[PDB]
RNA sequence: UAAUCGAUAAACCCCGAUAGACCUUACCAACCCUUGCCAAUUCAGCCUAUAUACCGCCAUCUUCAGCAAACCCUAAAAAGGAACAAUAGUAAGCACAAUCAUAGCACAUAAAAACGUUAGGUCAAGGUGUAGCUUAUGGGUUGGAAAGAAAUGGGCUACA
């Protein structure tokens, strides 16, 4: 299938042009973030499934890797590990292991000389480097990999980093390598605010089944609650409720030094009161230093609870209550 | 209107692509003879369609009913069936059973329902609107002068003329429409006479109080264009008339003094600029199809410019039919073929290649398909300026275009490869449609053997002497044998490439047949056995062609 | 109106527009009941006769 | 076990469409509706109307092109004018097909009372997207 | 005779002007679009198929004959049938001030023979108190008369008609509706003065 | 090459009649998928910013209606299966409209409508007041 | 589009008070038809002239029963 | 023909219902008051049940279009809850999907 | 009505009943005779029961250089077209109905000795057109399976020769009877003997062979003793291109063995 | 009682029915019509039998993972095919998984769950092969289809 990749390559190249010509954009200019936008306008597919709607790319991404010829014309293999069933893989691993000889006698070498110039060079923690999953493994190399296989040449990929490594093998093992992104929980703060001549002024959104709460809280005022144009004592008649509005307050001794104005709809009285409780404790991050903004966050006050009633499922009760099961 | 793209009424699957004009017209034949049938079937059952679901009730898709409402009721009965030839006949007779009264308003539709259709049957109805009720002339010319005229009896016109005259009853302008043509239609030895009736009634047309249209002066030009070629006096001072009066005349009344002229241009060109400064003041407006009778007003302002070998009358001849409707002017395809074809046949050899090119592309595929007169001009446009580089592109559309003509145009297509010479960078061009023409006559057609010259010369400068060798076989065992002068050209091609081989089977086949430059093959053989050190089968050849 | 589609459908079928599958094959299974030998009795003559 | 809109899997050897490949479970998710129309919205009406027109239209034109139709047609409902979409194989001569669609553009027409346009797209054989 | 024709991919021109070859809604036809486009779901070891034969890509609308070019060229001739907004009403203010009554007209379009909408006969009257001549008696007679039709924290007088068949005819039913509250409202009978 | 010439013959009048004036043009576009109405929205704002009408969008809540029926044939009421119908809507909002832009607008609007979409069009009609209240007195 | 209702207004339907006018003023049946008046009003579905009908079956009718109006003990005409 | 002949007499019953219309309105508004005396009402039921029993609307009966099943139908779109899933299942029905949820 | 009908494919899905629940596990094969018929084998789109001849579909579109107009057959007409479509239906059953006998290479009812024709060729090209096989035991396999139960398997024993003296035999078990037939001939090529003729018509010495539990004594003969041996090595012999030749076969008659 | 039917172990028992005063209703008694819905048909029509002939739709194993075309091997082969410091296994495909939906992730739910077992349910959603009705097992009108000696399944109300 190597000449039809070609020619798909160069149907591409044309179909770009006209996309281009008919969109009315530069071809030169045109790129895939203009490709990919140019056909979900024309072909606008309303489907939940990312992959079964409409796409244009270059043939090597639609394409899967197709595997090079192996023999020449008179039948002879190229590569000498082609009777091995994994040319590819075998061929890496007959590879690391020369290296691994010839870092182990140059080391040998070194050590009969007395010298020692080489470094750690396998801790990589700030960097954040991991090893090749078995699918980034598979997309290097064309063929087919195994467990086994795969552990194996990790097992020798450690063998060789915990040697000392020289000059060339780096270079080597890091092409192996792989980033991973920030694993950072740290929540955003946001800053204070002052409008209309109000200082220490901010705001907080919660949501706790089906109950949207907005709170503003400002930090010059006394202590004090404005539910709904109505105060808290008369909203909340259950001491319960009172006390989850007294968890976040309490929990930052800010009981009489902040006045907080809340708007709360949906739910019953207890999501209202976990739902302005979330938005309190969001709306107080900015009064507070990053130390107790953790320890709020530890105590379960900056997250949501996505506990939310399930759906009744037909032939049951509750959702999980099942009709009465005659046995016969 | 786009290039590259079909004709919308046709289907723009490739499948049902039409290739050629007559696969064209068939399938737009084959689609409206469906539509009739559905129809048909429409009309036949009426009840399964009265169901109304649309709220605005389009009455165009509604069933038509054949049958009349009444028939009882002579009165009734005819009316109805009046509108919808045969049944009306009897339509009379039943009310003529009872003795009914028909008034003057009645038979006059019955008898323009037979004037329309429809020759004794004719005196038979003639007969009885005149004796059996006394009607008005004017119900009685429009249908005695308009079935008269193609029953090639004129003489009846001038009689109920002089009837009508009498009754003191004006004649409408529609009588002098159909008068002329009655009168002028037979010559016997004389037209003086026969021209003068013409002005004779024209004169009274101003006394009856009655302004003739255009169609009289349309008409007059009608009769002025089959009796005399030096007629012209008369229809142009007519023309210059009809612009006095305040009426511009329709495309029609150009197109019949157009027709005469082209008539008359053939001895004198000096006619031409009449042609062409006529046509300069009607194209600076906007026309409308007025007149049913204008689709043959550009075939014949068109062709008087193809005759006359001119194309900046073309232009503007193209331009005039471009400007107000680019398809309201032209009414059968036919026509629009015989335009198309001689309008692209000046295209190509006069203006440069690439705007021919620039036109070619967007007239053969888009509007119509050529005939076997364009591909002519086609292949002349092409040897006049050196283009080779498009041969193969016109070569691959005319196995489409014109099939049924390429066992006639293939022995010209061919030819002008010989003019011409062959870069080293065009072999493959020679090659593929070499191959792609002798693939299929071989298969199953006459064979030119110019052709083979042709392929001699393509892989001369190519290089190619072993496939170009093969093809010589099979025109060889073809019982037809060429003339020597390839032979020849090829004995230096088997020189070059050093191949003795060759010439001695041909040779020893060529003699054999008593070809008439034989002992020149026999000369040059014996000049590459000496380079070649063939000497010991240079008299080997000899031997056989003694013996 | 379901009389007006079977009776256009048939209609169709028998002037040769519309091929209808189901018919078809209750002719054909109709005609090799027939030719074996149980096919539709005359009126007036199933019980009595 | 579901069994609706479900072709059951042969031995390996029978051709399938991309349509018949997929369960009625993935309509919307990997294949879209055959038909589309305005009735079946939220706060309109005329819906009973729409779809006994669609299936009159599916098993007139079953039997106005038999053997020769790949797939299900596509019937598009757009401001009072009818699009019928189908994929045919190139069994029947141009010169059949276009009297069929010139009958049946007629026909329909005259029979729903709107205007209909017909499409048709001539496929080699059928397009086959699983095993084969 | 079996005949195959090459589409129209081949003679495609680059710099061809594309609302030519697609002027009205199409159906997407492959021969006519030269961009190779693969839809649907691909195989393990597959790719999505092509246009040729793809079901997936007729379905779904296709706006290749609504791409911006042929948008502009098709609002630049349509900029002559419309006329210009007048700049004195550029803020909701003045329009008040000028013009204070609203007609609300609901319009439905829905694909099918059928083009009778039975909420189409609905026509709605919006009217500010505010800039009407009424006196205080006028005023105060005429909020009773009203009843819940006209709001307090908004001072606007609504009526909701549906009785006529024609919208025509219950915009006129709703301007007389209109007409004879504001005139009855200035009439005091006798039972007004106890 | 071959372009046509004169190839626009409108038919435009300037009627003596008042033009009509709308406040508001409200367009609700309703449809079962997301994406051919993200391209109707995309394509309506295009053509009314070249107008110079001022568009504002917004995107009404959907709608789903779930129903459910029996899965099996003859008797089987414990399986069931539910069936659902998505409605999506798109709120096109325009101001200071004509009677003679409004039709203009809805012209290439309607006209290029998509078939799997419908919708509802809401005009704010705009008049001064009406003879009989101008300054009667009974 | 298409259908104009035979040109009628709003005073072809709200106001069906002058087809009362063969009808007694003072006793049930004005009591009794003011209301079908009302509902035919307010009723969008049928036209001027079916209401027309409607008014013109009742007075038929009413006119038609005479002996029971009479014996039910109040005037009627 | 049609599907059965329930749906036979069906359609029938619902013509006559059609046609008796307007007569059983104008006949309900003289029994379905408190104006009228009681002495015309007992007339009004004599003629009202003189009519042809077919003509009332209580005798109609929402059946399936395609297979006229008496029972488990949808109003919306008129036919069984069979052949509706039959139809879904196909995508022959815009719109309509399984729910997810 | 109209809408009540379906197609021909699940009319015949369900008149067949070739996936019925009774025929998977073996109550069937009571009334072996499954025959589907085409009902759009021998119908032309344009001909209808009217006579209705479409210028599109019956006749040409096109005829003496003028358009045709809706015509109609007469009634003799029609009568022709009907008799000769009635006649094709009695062609097509003729053929239908006509069973060719099979091979009968030891009896009439068994595939012992049949012939199976060359075997297929193979990859890299090599064609064995000299090359004839038989069958030498046909047998029906049952295994126990956790959920069908029986599986029932055919298990074929093929020998294949070219009569020069190379021959050889394999066994091939598939669920299908042709499936087995193949993997047999297809496998039968792999393991070819090479066998010493004497004069190419004998054995060079007699041999009297003892496998695991048959016993085979065979004898060299002249000319004149052409085959004197057991029905299964009378084939392999021929197969072989051994022409004279006297076996028996003691103790246990097993094929394979 | 003259007065339907089917389901009737897990997988039936507020099940067909998200639904019975006439109609629904296929039940019965009294009465009428027999080319009797359709353009026509020595034809229509049958809720007549066969779910042990079916398709269409499902139940159970079943949130179990196996099924399986093409090959290859076994000192024969009914059948089996594995040792990762690897001892004959490659394997398209269907399953599982992933993805999708509950408009952000994760979880959960939903959805899906192959090949087959129960000749499991459904001729009464609809058509149907075979065998039976045609002045009747077909088509219409009216009136009735109770009642509880008793047992039992599932729910609501409570016994505070
Ligand atoms: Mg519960
Ligand atoms: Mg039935
Ligand atoms: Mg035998
Ligand atoms: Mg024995
Ligand atoms: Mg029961
Ligand atoms: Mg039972
Ligand atoms: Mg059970
Ligand atoms: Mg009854
Ligand atoms: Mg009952
Ligand atoms: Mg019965
Ligand atoms: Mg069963
Ligand atoms: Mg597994
Ligand atoms: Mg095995
Ligand atoms: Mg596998
Ligand atoms: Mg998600
Ligand atoms: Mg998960
Ligand atoms: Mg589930
Ligand atoms: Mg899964
Ligand atoms: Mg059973
Ligand atoms: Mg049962
Ligand atoms: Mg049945
Ligand atoms: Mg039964
Ligand atoms: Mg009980
Ligand atoms: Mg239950």
């Amino acid at each position: 299938t190597v000449d039809f990749i070609k020619k798909q390559i160069e149907e591409f190249n044309i179909g770009k042009r006209h996309l281009a010509n008919m969109m009315g954009e530069d071809p030169e200019t045109f790129t895939q973030e203009d490709i990919d936008r140019a056909i979900a306008y024309l072909f606008p597919s309303g489907l939940f499934e990312k992959r079964a709607r409409p796409i244009m790319k270059h043939p090597e991404e639609i394409f899967p890797k197709q595997r090079a010829i192996q023999w020449g014309e008179d039948g002879r293999p190229f590569h000498f590990l082609f009777y091995t069933g994994k040319q590819s893989y075998y061929s890496l691993m007959h590879d690391t292991y020369g290296k691994l000889l010839d870092v182990e006698k140059h080391h040998n070498q070194l050590r009969a000389k007395d010298l020692l110039a080489e470094k750690t060079k396998i801790l990589k923690d700030p960097i954040g480097s991991r090893w090749l999953i078995k699918e980034e493994l598979e997309e290097m190399l064309v063929e087919k990999l195994s467990d086994q296989d795969y552990a194996q040449f990790i097992r020798l990929l450690e063998r060789l980093s915990a040697l000392p490594c020289g000059a060339t093998e780096e270079d080597f093992v890091n092409r192996f390598r792989r980033s991973i992104p920030i694993q950072s929980k740290k929540q955003l703060i946001e800053p204070l605010q002052y409008d209309e001549q109000g200082m220490a002024f901010s705001r907080g959104e919660g949501k706790r089944k089906t109950a949207k709460a907005e709170v503003v809280v400002y930090g010059q005022g006394s202590g004090r609650i404005d539910v709904n144009g109505v105060d808290y004592l008369l909203y909340f008649p259950v001491t319960q409720d009172r006390e989850q509005l007294m968890f976040p307050l309490h929990f930052l001794d800010r009981l009489g030094k902040h006045d907080m104005t809340c708007a709360v709809s949906g739910g019953g009285r207890s999501a209202q009161a976990g739902a302005v409780r979330l938005a309190m404790a969001r709306a107080l991050c900015s009064f507070v230093t990053e130390d107790e903004v953790e320890w709020m966050r530890q105590a379960g006050l900056l997250t949501a609870d996505p506990r939310v009633r399930e759906r009744k499922k037909p032939g049951q009760e509750g959702a999980r209550r099942k009709f009465t099961w005659k046995k016969r | 209107r786009d290039s590259t793209a079909a004709p919308y009424v046709f289907q723009d699957d490739p499948y049902l692509i039409p290739t050629s004009s007559v696969e064209s017209h068939s399938f737009l034949l084959a689609k409206k003879s469906g539509e009739n049938a559905a129809k048909f079937i429409i009309n036949s059952y009426p009840k399964y369609f009265q169901k109304d679901i649309a709220e605005p009730h389009i009455p165009c898709l509604m069933p038509e009913y054949f049958e009349p409402q009444i028939e009882d009721v002579s009165e009734a009965a005819l009316q109805e069936r009046i509108k919808l030839x045969x049944x009306x006949x009897x339509x009379x007779x039943x009310x003529x059973x009872x003795x009914x009264x028909x008034x003057x308003x009645x038979x006059x539709x019955x008898x323009x329902x037979x004037x329309x259709x429809x020759t004794w049957r004719t005196k038979n109805n003639a007969e009885r609107i005149f004796a059996l009720m006394p009607e008005k002339n004017a119900h009685s010319y429009c249908t005695m002068i308009r079935g008269m005229v193609k029953h090639q009896a004129p003489t009846q016109a001038l009689n109920l003329y002089t009837v009508l005259l009498n009754n003191r009853l004006r004649a409408d302008v529609y009588t002098f429409n159909s008068l002329i043509e009655a009168t002028a239609l037979v010559v016997n030895e004389k037209f003086e006479e026969k021209w003068n009736n013409i002005l004779d009634l024209l004169k009274q047309m101003v006394t009856q109080n009655v302004k003739p249209n255009l169609q009289t002066f349309n008409t007059i030009l009608k009769c002025l264009r089959r009796f005399y070629a030096f007629g012209k006096l008369p229809a142009l001072q007519t023309l210059r008339e009809m612009k006095a009066i305040g009426i511009e005349p329709s495309l029609a009344t150009y197109h019949y003094v157009i027709q005469l002229f082209y008539q008359h241009e053939s001895p004198s060109k000096g006619s031409s600029l009449i042609i062409y400064d006529i046509m300069n003041e009607v194209m600076g407006k906007r026309f409308s199809p007025r007149d049913p009778d204008d689709d043959m007003f550009f075939q014949s302002a068109m062709r008087v410019c193809s005759s006359l070998r001119d194309l900046e009358l073309a232009y503007q001849v193209h331009g005039l039919l471009n400007t107000g409707d680019n398809w309201k002017l032209i009414g059968s395809d036919h026509r629009r073929n015989f335009y198309y074809s001689k309008f692209f046949n000046l295209l190509c050899f006069m203006e440069q290649i690439d705007v021919t090119l620039k036109w070619y592309k967007d007239l053969i595929p888009s509007v119509f398909f050529p005939h076997s007169q364009t591909m002519i001009d086609l292949l002349q446009a092409l040897d006049v300026a050196n283009r080779l580089d498009m041969v193969p592109q016109i070569w691959k559309d005319s196995k489409e275009y014109g099939h049924t003509f390429r066992n006639e145009l293939k022995e010209e297509i061919l030819m002008l490869m010989a003019r011409d010479q062959h870069p080293p960078e065009l072999q493959v061009a020679f090659a593929d449609c070499a191959a792609d023409i002798k693939s299929t006559y071989e298969s199953q057609p006459e064979w030119p053997a110019s052709s083979l010259n042709y392929v001699a010369v393509l892989f001369l400068r190519a290089g190619r002497t072993q496939e170009a060798w093969k093809m010589l076989g099979l025109f060889r065992k073809h019982n037809k044998i060429p003339r020597a002068e390839l032979l020849n050209e090829f004995l230096d091609s088997a020189k070059a490439s050093s191949s003795p081989a060759q010439a001695i089977e041909l040779v020893k086949l060529a003699s054999a047949f008593s070809l008439p430059v034989c002992e020149g093959l026999t000369r040059r053989v014996m000049a590459e056995f000496t380079l070649t050190q063939e000497q010991r089968e240079a008299l080997g050849e000899l031997t056989a062609l003694t013996s | 109106n379901h009389n007006t589609y079977f009776a256009l459908m048939g209609t169709l079928r028998f002037l040769g527009l519309y091929r209808d599958e189901h018919q078809d094959f209750r002719d054909e299974q109709l005609r090799l009941k027939k030719l074996r030998g149980k096919g539709k009795p005359r009126k007036g003559e199933g019980k009595r006769a | 076990k579901n069994r609706a809109a479900r072709v059951r899997v042969s031995k390996g050897d029978k051709p399938v469409t991309y349509e018949e490949a997929h369960a009625p479970h993935y309509i919307a998710h990997r294949k879209g509706w055959l038909s589309l129309h305005t009735g079946n919205l939220d706060g309109e009406d005329h819906a009973a109307e729409r779809t006994v027109e669609d299936v009159f239209l599916r098993k007139f034109m079953l039997g106005t092109f038999p053997g020769c139709l790949a797939d299900q047609l596509v019937l598009k409902r757009r401001a009072n004018q009818l699009e019928i979409c189908a994929l045919v194989l190139r069994q029947l001569p141009p010169h059949k097909f276009y009297f069929l669609v010139g009958y049946s553009e007629t026909l329909l027409s005259h029979f729903y009372k709107c205007p209909v346009h017909l499409h048709l797209q001539t496929v080699p054989s059928k397009v086959v997207y699983k095993y084969i | 005779r079996r005949k195959a024709l090459p589409p129209r991919t081949e003679k495609m021109a680059v710099d061809q002007d594309w609302p030519s070859v697609y002027p009205v809604a199409a159906p997407f036809k492959p021969s006519a679009v030269p961009l190779p486009v693969r839809m649907g779901y691909p195989v393990k070891r597959g790719v999505p198929m092509a246009k040729e034969g793809n079901l997936e890509l007729l379905k779904i609308p296709n706006f290749l004959h609504l791409t911006p070019v042929a948008i502009k060229r098709h609002c630049e001739a349509l900029k002559d049938f419309c006329t210009e907004w007048p700049a004195a009403l550029d803020s909701d203010e003045k329009c008040e001030k000028h013009f204070p009554i609203e007609i609300d007209t609901a319009d439905y379009v829905s694909a099918g023979p059928s083009i009778r909408n039975p909420k189409a006969r609905v026509v709605t009257l919006r009217v500010k108190l505010s800039s009407l001549n009424l006196d205080d008696h006028a005023k105060k007679k005429l909020i009773k008369l009203v009843g819940d039709r006209y709001c307090k924290s908004t001072d606007v007088l609504t009526i909701k008609t549906d009785r006529c068949p024609l919208k025509r005819q219950n915009y006129d039913y709703a301007v007389y509706l209109l007409t004879v509250l504001y005139h009855e409202s200035w009439k005091t009978e006798e039972w007004e003065k106890k | 090459v071959d372009v046509p010439k004169d190839m626009t013959k409108p038919e435009i009048t300037i009627s003596d009649e008042p033009d009509t004036l709308y406040k508001r043009l409200s367009v609700l576009v309703k449809g079962h998928d997301k994406a051919v109405l993200d391209s109707y929205e995309y394509f309506a704002v295009l053509a009314a910013k070249e107008l110079g009408i001022s568009i504002k969008v917004h995107e009404p809540p959907r709608k789903i209606e779930r129903f459910t029926l029996l899965k099996s044939v003859h008797i089987f009421k414990k399986h069931r299966v539910q069936y659902e119908m998505r409605t999506l809507y798109r709120c096109l909002e325009l101001e200071h409209l004509t009677g003679s832009t409004a039709d203009v607008y809805l012209e290439y609007i309607q006209r290029n409508l998509p078939e799997g979409v419908a919708m509802e069009v809401t005009k704010t009609k705009l008049e001064q007041l009406p003879e009989h209240i101008r300054k009667p007195i009974w | 589009a298409g259908f104009d209702d035979d040109g009628s207004e709003f005073h072809e339907h709200i106001f069906l008070d002058k087809y009362l006018q063969d009808f007694p003023k003072q006793g049930p049946i004005r009591h009794f038809m003011e209301l079908v008046t009302c509902g035919l009003s307010k009723n969008p579905y049928l036209s001027v002239k079916q209401k027309v009908e409607h008014i013109e079956w009742f007075r038929n009718y009413f006119n038609e029963k005479r002996v029971i109006l009479k014996e039910s003990g109040i005037q009627l005409n | 023909y049609y599907v059965d002949w329930k749906m036979l007499r069906d359609v029938k019953r619902r013509k006559m219902a059609y046609e008796y219309a307007d007569e059983r309105l104008r006949i309900n508004s003289l029994r379905k008051n408190t104006i009228l005396p009681k002495d015309l009402q007992e007339v009004a039921d004599e003629e009202i049940a003189s009519l042809p029993r077919d003509s009332c609307p209580v005798r109609i009966r929402n059946r399936c279009v395609m297979t006229s099943r008496p029972r488990g139908v949808k109003r919306r779109w008129r036919l069984s809850r069979i052949v509706f899933r039959h139809l879904a299942d196909h995508g022959q029905l815009s719109g309509v999907q399984r729910a997810m949820w | 009505s109209f809408f009540t009908k379906l197609t021909a494919d699940e009319l015949w899905k369900g008149a067949l009943a070739e996936s019925g629940a009774g025929a998977r596990k073996g109550r069937g094969k009571r009334t072996k005779k499954k025959r589907r018929k085409d009902l759009n084998r021998g119908q032309i789109i344009g001909e209808g029961r009217h006579g209705f001849l479409w210028p599109g579909l019956n006749i040409p579109l096109m005829r003496n250089g003028a358009v045709q107009t809706i015509a109609q057959r007469s009634k003799e007409d029609q009568e022709k077209v009907e008799a000769d479509m009635v006649q094709q239906r009695e062609e097509w059953d003729r053929r239908r109905k006509m069973k060719v006998k099979r091979e009968r290479g030891w009896s009439g009812n068994t595939w012992g000795g049949v012939s199976l024709g060359p075997p297929d060729p193979g990859p890299n090209g090599e064609t064995y057109d000299d090359f004839d096989t038989r069958i030498l035991e046909v047998r029906n396999v049952f295994n126990m399976t956790a959920k069908e139960g029986r599986k029932r398997s055919v298990r074929v024993l093929v020998a294949v020769g070219n009569g020069k003296g190379a021959a050889g035999f394999a066994i091939g078990k598939a669920t299908e009877r042709a499936d087995a037939f193949r993997k047999a001939k297809n496998r039968a090529v792999h393991y070819l003997h090479y066998i010493e003729r004497y004069e190419d018509h004998t054995i060079y010495h007699d041999i009297s062979l003892k496998f695991k539990r048959t016993h085979i004594k065979m004898k060299k003969q002249p000319r004149g003793y052409g085959l004197h041996c057991h029905r299964a090595i009378m084939t392999i012999c021929r197969l072989i291109g051994i022409k004279d030749l006297y076996a028996k076969v003691s103790g246990s008659v097993n094929m394979l063995n």
